[PDB]
Formats: structure tokens, C-alpha cells, sequence
RNA sequence: UUAUUGGAGGUAGAGCACUGUUUGGACGAGGGGCCGUUACCGAAUUCAGACAAACUCCGAAUGCCAAUUAAUUUAACUUGGGAGUCAGAACAUGGGUGAUAAGGUCCGUGUUCGAAAGGGAAACAGCCCAGACCACCAGCUAAGGUCCCAAAAUAUAUGUUAAGUGGAAAAGGAUGUGGCGUUGCCCAGACAACUAGGAUGUUGGCUUAGAAGCAGCCAUCAUUUAAAGAGUGCGUAAUAGCUCACUAGUCGAGUGACACUGCGCCGAAAAUGUACCGGGGCUAAACAUAUUACCGAAGCUGUGGAUUGUCCUUUG
RNA sequence: CUGGGGCGGUCGCCUCCUAAAAGGUAACGGAGGCGCUCAAAGGUUCCCUCAGAAUGGUUGGAAAUCAUUCAUAGAGUGUAA
RNA sequence: UUGGCACCUCGAUGUCGGCUCAUCGCAUCCUGGGGCUGUAGUCGGUCCCAAGGGUUGGGCUGUUCGCCCAUUAAAGCGGUA
RNA sequence: CUGGUGACUAUAGCAAGGAGGUCACACCUGUUCCCAUGCCGAACACAGAAGUUAAGCUCCUUAGCGUCGAUGGUAGUCGAACUUACGUUCCGCUAGAGUAGAACGUUGCCAGG
């Protein structure tokens, strides 16, 4: 299990990064999701790691 | 005084691949638009009068090596 | 004044100037060399000025090699025209120099003479330079 | 005519940069009687050994516990910085 | 959207195998001025070294097309009713053009403005943070900040700077100052200073009107040396004269050269008024590196409320 | 159309580069072509392999035609790329 | 200055020269203070500090400029739509 | 093992040296016949078996050329932070060139030995 929190805004970020933020299930700044760890999730995180904070 | 004798170009011809390796295509689908045989017709693939490569059967596209320097595209029926 | 005897295209896009010296970064013909440390266009006229300075100081005793060559034509518009209406006419010829390229090499003189000759040369060029020896 | 090196792991760009800043030269030992090994040497010690034995001289390289007789097959150099950047050691047969 | 797998394609870089461009050599099929042998060898071959938007023996990152594909996600498409729009801007970046000019101009890519309020950037559409349903004299943060204007550190530790650098600029110039290396000499007395010497063949040869160490070319040798250049500068028309290198002595501890670097200095002149920190002021209240707090938005949270949805569900 | 307008240039079609390795992509950016030709220069069957160089050979020369060898494409592909 | 660009102004931002009135910069024309000089002196040359004040009447031309006459310690160069 | 006929990016090729000939493959002997030469029985075609391993062909040796080719490092670069610097830093990907080295083929089916 991973807790992922959107710590920075999507404003001013490329649309592809906004799309990955949406796909992770994050909605508003500081929102969070709890997801099962796997390579696909890790790839989404890695794409937007400058925008999110991950806690195991 | 000053002018350019340039300023001409023809319409772009949208060449290149039209279907992906591993994609299912129906018979007759164009697979590759080209000048000359930059790619060669493989199994169940034909080459039209203008060098266009097209599928002859329904099946899966596969781009394959042809010798050392050349390549081809073939279409194989799905089981 | 160096310039190609001919080129295929007289009007060329100006060269990229970022990055480091692709090659010719070592003294390979003489004993001493002048190494560029900053980036600039280098013109045929600057090359000729620098060559004359260093050769005159060396007093024909030693041998000089010009390692760069102004392959690239650059154009300029005629004075007082508006923008547009085609590209201008060839104005001069330049070599692009990036940090590490050896501009000149010298042999057949003492190290001190080589240093002074290449100093006099360097003051003619639009780049900073350093005195270099054959590496080993 | 001897010098010791230290084995390397898997290094990032920053790792290599910090090595070269500290003053060590990355290098690879390969050739007869050995597998490829990635090592760090000290630049000053390497320069002294090269001065002693010549460009084509034989060096006794301490690679972990083992000692290998090597020759410098090639080296990479940064002439703006006057810094040896990489070394290849060719373990010669006996 | 991501992961995995497959594929098309010739960019970045790189390279010189092709097309061109190009620097030093070597060698020379053959004839000419030459008797065989001291041009051209324009041929061919060869070594080494470079250049290319319209070169390529090579060739990424990315992006793109797909998959009886997995995870997360919430769209997607068709038909029909109604539109507006067809002057775009800055910023960043890949490029053309222009002058590696323009707040220039034309394309690619991203963001923001447009149509976006709020916080920061003194003020400042386009930068940085961030997207205001309404209410609160509640809390946490972002960018940016915490001596006073002005909310929060006159915080902690270790250094750098003396230039108000910080708070505008280049080639180039400089015993400014800090760090890390290499290295010559030195109590068999180093560096500097001071005392003494600094000589002979010889006014070296040539040249010149003259050229005598010291206009210019060629050499740059010998003798006594505790050492002394066929001379480091000044001087003469040339000499003369002073001086240095070099050596010995006095003195007694450090003294030079090179390389890579941190931070400063000069180069630096414009017009209403200080006027190139927003002000005061600052030697830290500057800069570098760590650390712990706090301030800070209409972001997020807390409480109450409105409307519209979805789901449990009569209720709520 | 137009870096005001005029004047000059341009206006349809093809190829290349710009074009940022799919496709597409602008400027009065950089270079060239087209408004045809062929009765075979089309179809098909069978057969064949170039350019250049070296060395010999008459008129024949640096290059005409002949011969051997080497020669992987530097030839040719009607006509731009 | 000659231009480049086309960002404010085309439901009007009057355009050259002169006159009147100035005002500011200093890259200083004179006057003041200095270094160097191939500065004997009297004169000069060149550079540095310095903007306090001063810095002319006429001929020609719309002219600004410019040439010329006659002076002056000097007859400065520029900004202010 | 030999041949025929396939598959495979030359790791397969080139070059050099060496070995072989009831059978086979060749060179070879001829031009009556089918067939042929812009002339030529050289070639194609056919008939045939006196001669020869000389050549082709096959096999063996090697690393001179060509081919293949790491690891390590470097260039470039997606993304991020800082920046306006012909930039810096961090992460992932990661060449070309070159080095070590590989390599004088590996194989399917069929007929003979
Ligand atoms: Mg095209
Ligand atoms: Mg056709
Ligand atoms: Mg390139
Ligand atoms: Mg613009
Ligand atoms: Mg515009
Ligand atoms: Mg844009
Ligand atoms: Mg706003
Ligand atoms: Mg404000
Ligand atoms: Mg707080
Ligand atoms: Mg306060
Ligand atoms: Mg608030
Ligand atoms: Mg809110
Ligand atoms: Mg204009
Ligand atoms: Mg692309
Ligand atoms: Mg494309
Ligand atoms: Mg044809
Ligand atoms: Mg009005
Ligand atoms: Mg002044
Ligand atoms: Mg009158
Ligand atoms: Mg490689």
C-alpha cells in the first residue's frame, strides 16, 4: 500500500502531467489516495514525482 | 530591387507507415506509402504501381528484416 | 585570406555555437599550440591577423599550422533595407570555435618564443585562449 | 611500479563527478586471466607510476586481494581541465 | 495515464565509407629546363588532422503507431438543435529570418494572459505560487520571506568579502585576498639588503662614416678565478662613465616558480532630482554551506450555510 | 499577396532542405523542376551486366574501335530532386 | 545620426528655420589646478581634475549647416516632443 | 564423407598457402542430329569419353583485408530544480569512435558412399 498526496498544484504544468495526476485518482491540491504498489502505479508516480509525496 | 527566386514547394504526400506491427488489418489495407521500395512486400502483401504496400489477406502486420540491409512487411492470418 | 575555393551552397544556416569542441582538441603537428577556452565565430580576417602576428615574432625560424579553417559563409543584408525579401549576400567566411579547439600550432622554436608568439596572436582573436604543449 | 585501486559498484553521474572531484580516476581492468573489473585509482599515484615505468610500462595493480600485471591500453583525458578522466588496464599474460 | 512487448523513422551526437569543403607530411607513371636526377609531378597511392540544413559507414533520448495485454482512471464515439471564433500577447525552449539586433518577424513544443480574482516579483495582462459557491476577529502551508517601514530569526554552526561588492557590462590590466595541489633553494647559511670584486686575449668578426659588451647580422670561444655574459640596463657620434648578471663576506630563517580554483578591484561618461537595494538603514541586515523555528494566499483544514449531482436509502 | 502603399517579384503542379528520427508544420526562407515524352522508351518470354583504370595495338591522339586483368557500383535508369 | 520594428496617438500627439524664455549633462571652448613632453624661454602637444561663471557682431542663403568679413579669454558639444 | 536443394544480418566473405580425381563435378573431343552466334560450336545446344587434375570445384591452415564486437568511460538527451550563464545541478536512458575479444560458418530435407 502507498499513500500518494498531491502536494503541488497542477496549474502551470503540462497537460500530460495533469493527465497522470488525474489517472492516479488525485483531485484537489493536498488530496490523497491509497493504492496497491506495482510497476504501473510506480511509473505514474515517477512521471509526476515532483508534484506528489509518497508514504509507504 | 530585391526579390527571391525561391518560394516554391509541392504538397506533402503523407508517406510512411499506415498500420503498426502487431495490428490486425483487413485485406486491401495500405500498410506503407513510399517512393521506391524503402520497404519490400512480404508474405500476403502486394506492391501497387506507386510502390504502396498493401495487405492481401486479413491478418496481423509484421515488419521483418530482409537480409542484411533491407526490410519487408508481411501479413499473417490469425489462428 | 582563407576561404573555400568553392561551396555547394553559398547561403547557409548559421552554425550551432553551444557545446564543446567536437574534435581537433590536441596538439598533433607541432610542439606548442593555442587552445580556445571560450566560444566564438572566427573570421578569415582574424585568422590572417593572428597568423601574421605570430609568424612575424617567430621571424621565420619555426613552423606554424593553422588548425581551423573558415568553411562557413555568412551573409549580410544591404544597408538600410526593411526585413524580408530574401536572404542577403555572402559577407565573409568563419570557423566556429568552442572550448578546447586548438587554433594554431608552432614548432621549431623555444618554448618562451612560442609563448610570446602565441600571446601576440591571441590578442587578435575574439576568444580567450591558453598556451598548451603536446600531451603525453 | 605498483599501485592499488578500489572496486566500484554501480555509479550515477553524480557519483562519477564526485570521484573525479576528489581526485580519483575511474578505470576498467580487462584482459588475460581476469574478468572485467571496475576500479578507482588515484590520479597522482597513477601519474607517478606512469612516469616511472613509461607509457607502455607494466604496472602491478592491486585489485582487491589479487595483484595483476597490467598495461595501460588507453586513457581518456580532459585537456581543458588537464585531468585524466578514465583509464583502461589490459591485464597481460605471463 | 502508466508498466511490459513489438514496430515504423535518420533528428541530437558522432563519423568521413559516399558527395562536397580542407591543413601538414610521405611517395611519385611519366614526361619536360637538366646532365639522367635539387622546378611541375599538375596523375595515382598513402600517413596524420579537420568541416556540412539540403554529406552519412553509424546513431540515441524523446515523440509516434499498436497489443484477445495488466494497474489506476473517466472518459470516448454517433446523430440531431444552437453557437461564437478566423487581429492573438508575453515567457521558456527547438529552429528559419534579421545582425547568435528588437517589447522584431515566421513555424514547432509547453505554460500563462486572453476569459483568472487571491499571495510574491516596490509599482508591473503574459514571470513565480495558486484557480475565489457564501460566511468566521479559527488552524496548516506555497512562492516569497523574518533589523525598522512590514507579519515572522538582530536564529544556530563554520567559512568568504572590505568592494556598500552585495544593490548593472567586455576585451584586457593588477604583489587584493582565501583554498587545494606540484615543485626549485635553504642553518654545508637560502631570498632581500649592505661591503668588495665584476678581470685578460678584446675595440670578438662583418658591416658602417663611427659600431669599442650594449644600431644591425655571424659566432658566443679561451686564460686567472673565491666569480665575472664576447655582456642586463642607463650613457656616448664612437669612446668614456654608472650599473647588472656572477662570486666572496656581514646577517640569520625561511624563500621562489607553476597549475586548478572561491570572493573581490580597475576598465565604467548624459541630460528636471538622490535616482542601477522600493525607503530607512546594513560590514551583516552581504555571500557560501548545513540545521532548527516561525511568518506568509480567496491553496488546504475547521465550523455554519446555499444550490446541483451521485450513493446508501421512506426517515435523513 | 506585400514587414505601410506604390514599383519590383509572386499566384497552379512536382522534388529536396528548413521540419525539432511517425504524419503535419510558416516567412517576399534556401535550391531546382512541370504545362511533356515514348508505337516503344508499353506487355511478355528468354538472355545479358556497368563506369573507370592499367597494360598491349594503325590511321587513333589523353579520350573513337580491339584484347586481358583489375574494377560493387562511383554507370545506367526519357525528363528536376 | 542614417536606419530597423510598427508598441501609444489617425471621434487630430501642428511639421522646418528663426524670435522670446530658458533649463540640464559633461564626453570642457575660455578661465582655475595638475602629470608627461621629442617642456631652453615665449609658445605648444597630450592626458588627468574641474560644470562656478563666461562662451560676439555682420555678408549669402527659408534655411539648419556651411563658407566668408571683423572680432574675442573663448567664440564648446549635446538632452529637454 | 560427397552431391542436389533450402534456411540463416559475411562470425558465412576476400587473400595467401597446401591436398584430391573406379565413382561423381569439371576441364575435355567433336558439330551428324534438335538448337545457336548482330561475326565466332567462345557461349547456348546436342553427340561423346581419348586425355588431365592444370584450372574450376571440394577439403585443410591462418586473423593480412573485410565482417562481428563487449565492459568501462564520454557525447547527446526525457523529466526535475536552479538559472539567462555559448549555462549549472540531480535522476533515468544512453551512443558514435576506440579497446579487449569473436570469427576462415551453423544448420533442415533428399540420394549416394
Ligand atoms: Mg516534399
Ligand atoms: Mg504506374
Ligand atoms: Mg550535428
Ligand atoms: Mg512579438
Ligand atoms: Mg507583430
Ligand atoms: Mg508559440
Ligand atoms: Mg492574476
Ligand atoms: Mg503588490
Ligand atoms: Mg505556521
Ligand atoms: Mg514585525
Ligand atoms: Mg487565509
Ligand atoms: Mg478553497
Ligand atoms: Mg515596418
Ligand atoms: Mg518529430
Ligand atoms: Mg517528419
Ligand atoms: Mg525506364
Ligand atoms: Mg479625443
Ligand atoms: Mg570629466
Ligand atoms: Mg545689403
Ligand atoms: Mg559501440
Amino acid at each position: 500500500k502507498l499513500q500518494i498526496t498531491l502536494t503541488r498544484s497542477v496549474i502551470g504544468r503540462p497537460e500530460t502531467q495533469r493527465k497522470t495526476v488525474e489517472a492516479l485518482g488525485l483531485k484537489k491540491t493536498n488530496s490523497s489516495v491509497v493504492v496497491e504498489d506495482n510497476p504501473a502505479i510506480r511509473g505514474q508516480i515517477n512521471k509526476v514525482k515532483h508534484l506528489v509525496t509518497v508514504e509507504e | 530591387v530585391s526579390s527571391t527566386k525561391n518560394g516554391r514547394d509541392s504538397e506533402s504526400k503523407r508517406l510512411g507507415a499506415k498500420r503498426a506491427d502487431g495490428q490486425f488489418v483487413t485485406g486491401g489495407s495500405i500498410l506503407y506509402r513510399q517512393r521506391g521500395t524503402k520497404i519490400y512486400p512480404g508474405e500476403n502483401v502486394g506492391r501497387g504501381g506507386d510502390d504502396t504496400l498493401f495487405a492481401k489477406i486479413d491478418g496481423v502486420v509484421k515488419f521483418e528484416r530482409k537480409g542484411r540491409d533491407k526490410k519487408q512487411v508481411s501479413v499473417y492470418a490469425v489462428a | 585570406m582563407l576561404l573555400p575555393k568553392r561551396v555547394k551552397y553559398r547561403r547557409q544556416h548559421r552554425p550551432k555555437t553551444t557545446g564543446r569542441s567536437k574534435g581537433g582538441n590536441y596538439v598533433t603537428f607541432g610542439e606548442f599550440g593555442l587552445q580556445a577556452t571560450t566560444t566564438s565565430w572566427i573570421t578569415s580576417r582574424q585568422i590572417e591577423s593572428a597568423r601574421i602576428a605570430m609568424t612575424r615574432y617567430m621571424k621565420r625560424g619555426g613552423k606554424v599550422w593553422i588548425k581551423i579553417f573558415p568553411h562557413t559563409p555568412y551573409t549580410k543584408k544591404p544597408l538600410e533595407v526593411r526585413m524580408g525579401a530574401g536572404k542577403g549576400a555572402v559577407e565573409g567566411w568563419i570557423a566556429v570555435v568552442k572550448p578546447g579547439r586548438i587554433l594554431f600550432e608552432v614548432a621549431g622554436v623555444s618554448e618562451e618564443v612560442a609563448r610570446e608568439a602565441l600571446r601576440l596572436a591571441s590578442h587578435k582573436l575574439p576568444v580567450k585562449t591558453k598556451f598548451v604543449k603536446r600531451e603525453e | 611500479s605498483l599501485k592499488s585501486i578500489i572496486r566500484q559498484g554501480k555509479q550515477t553521474r553524480s557519483d562519477l563527478k564526485q570521484l573525479r572531484k576528489s581526485g580519483k580516476v575511474p578505470a576498467v581492468v580487462y584482459g588475460y586471466g581476469t574478468k572485467n573489473v571496475s576500479v578507482k585509482v588515484d590520479e597522482v599515484e597513477f601519474i607517478k607510476v606512469i612516469r616511472e615505468v613509461g607509457r607502455n610500462g607494466v604496472i602491478e595493480l592491486g585489485v582487491g586481494s589479487k595483484t595483476i600485471k597490467v598495461m595501460v591500453a588507453d586513457y581518456q583525458f580532459d585537456p581543458l581541465k588537464n585531468q585524466i578522466t578514465h583509464i583502461d588496464f589490459l591485464a597481460i599474460n605471463m
